[PDB]
């Protein structure tokens, strides 16, 4: 049994903040984790070393990462009848391509998952892979790729689905227009929904923490908001596991007036550029990686898709994840 | 009761709290819809 924690979630947020320069951020990192759990049971040597250093899984063994991963998933999946959870995973790869059977078994039996041989040639493959993405995430998510290049070998395609509905609902009659002040320092109007009810909350140093149940109780959203003159980047740049586990600890059932917007972002990133090489992964995105785990053939890393969906509004929230772990030979 | 408006840029996280496992995280600078 491995008692693993969210640092891999502080570290790939803190990591995307530094490097993308958009208002919004938005990201999955179980999804990000399961899709690189599935394509590092292929890996060797430095690639593999290099994989779990960035995932925070150095000193775990495979088949320890394997049987967390498959252990973690259904647990998600049955702990709250009342909340919908999805959870997918599929591998696709190139027809007439010789792919190794333990390999892909240790994908069925620990990540079930689906595997195909497609031809990548055909006008059909992109519909194909991109209608596997949509039925997985409520069509919130339709397409994950755009092309697929005349060196693709294989996709390894995880996709999260999430849809909660507030223990504590608000009435759609108690929203109103009201502002809300941007990053940069304007006004906008926004939908501000409110209510008042028992919610968990505590505070610290920067900020006033909100916890909103979903469901059954067994999901919640945390929401950190900073004091007057402190920024969220402080807020990233300062959350590690010890302040999260602190702020859980800390929550208490209080009585609160919550104003919250009715608000949507869908963020897409290329993991492969900048973010998962910081965090430590270098050698699988070039053309030394070795993968002889999945073939003979050499290949490596061409790109990490990541796409993302939220959507919180007065009955609950919805939100949907998809990585693609592209592989091209060399 | 406390106030808790959130009328300016947050960070928000979606858990699930017997695995401890947070599903999604996020900062929003710019409300959309
Ligand atoms: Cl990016
Ligand atoms: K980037």
């Amino acid at each position: 049994k491995i008692e693993k924690d969210n640092a891999f979630a502080f570290d790939l947020l803190q990591t995307t903040r530094k490097h993308v320069t958009e208002a919004n951020v938005f990201i999955s990192p179980l999804s990000v984790s399961m899709a690189l759990n599935m394509t590092l049971n292929g890996a060797a040597g430095v690639t593999a070393d290099e994989m779990k250093t960035a995932l925070r899984e150095t000193g775990y063994t495979m088949e320890d990462i394997n049987e967390y991963s498959h252990s973690l998933r259904e647990a998600l999946l049955k702990v709250d009848p009342s909340t919908t959870i999805g959870m997918a995973n599929s591998i696709w790869y190139k027809q007439g391509e010789l792919v190794k059977e333990p390999f892909i078994l240790a994908n069925r039996t620990h990540y079930d998952a689906e595997v195909k041989a497609v031809d990548f040639s055909s006008p059909a493959t992109l519909p194909a892979i991109n209608g596997w993405c949509a039925q997985k995430t409520n069509d919130k998510i339709t397409k994950i790729l755009d092309y697929i290049p005349g060196n693709a070998f294989m996709y390894l395609i995880n996709a999260v689905y999430f849809k909660g509905i507030w223990v504590t609902q608000f009435k759609k009659s108690d929203t109103k227009r009201a502002p809300f002040r941007k990053a940069d320092g304007t006004t906008q109007e926004v939908n501000m929904m409110a209510q008042k009810s028992t919610f968990g909350y505590t505070t610290d140093e920067c900020c006033q923490y909100l916890e909103m149940d979903y469901g059954n109780k067994a999901f919640s959203m945390i929401v950190m908001l900073p004091n007057e003159g402190q920024t969220t980047r402080d807020v990233i740049e300062q959350l590690d596991n010890k302040h999260w586990s602190m702020i859980i600890k800390g929550i208490r059932p209080t009585q609160v007036s919550l104003r919250m917007p009715r608000f949507k972002t869908e963020c897409k990133y290329g993991l492969e550029k900048k973010i998962l090489p910081e965090m430590g992964m270098n050698v699988p995105f070039t053309e030394t990686a070795d993968f002889p785990g999945i073939t003979d053939a050499a290949i490596f890393i061409s790109r990490v898709i990541h796409k993302t969906f939220v959507q919180v509004d007065e009955e609950g929230t919805e939100a949907a994840a998809v990585t693609a772990v592209e592989m091209v030979k060399t | 009761p406390i106030n808790f408006h959130i009328n300016k840029p947050f960070v928000f996280a979606i858990r699930e709290k017997s695995t401890g496992v947070i599903l999604f995280i996020g900062e929003i600078g710019e409300v959309k819809e």
